[PDB]
């Protein structure tokens, strides 16, 4: 909004603002370190306790 | 007299319905006055207060 001006200094025209924002697109990014040997007992099937 | 002049000068606004207006009342001395900022007004429109 803005004022309407009483005087005859300017005309209290109307305001609108076209503002474009720019998003912050972040990336995160571990790692996790896993061992092989025992992803070779995750696939195997267990028997004995 | 003051007594027959009261709904003389009183033109309508005492026959108004009352409804509150939320605003800071401090006392100075017996009275009760009101104070207000309309600052906030301006801001919005940027216009000098």
């Amino acid at each position: 909004p803005t004022i309407a001006h009483g005087d005859g200094r300017r005309p209290s025209k109307q305001r609108t603002f076209i503002v474009v924002k720019n998003c912050h697109k972040h990336h995160i990014s571990t790692e996790m370190e896993l061992s092989m040997l025992d992803l070779e007992i995750l696939h195997s099937i267990p028997e004995t306790p | 007299s003051t007594k027959s002049d009261l709904p003389a000068v009183a033109a309508g606004v005492e026959d108004q319905p009352r409804v509150p207006i939320s605003a800071a009342v401090i006392k100075l001395g017996n009275h009760a006055v009101a104070v207000e900022s309309l600052q906030k007004m301006y801001n919005d429109t940027q216009s000098p207060y």
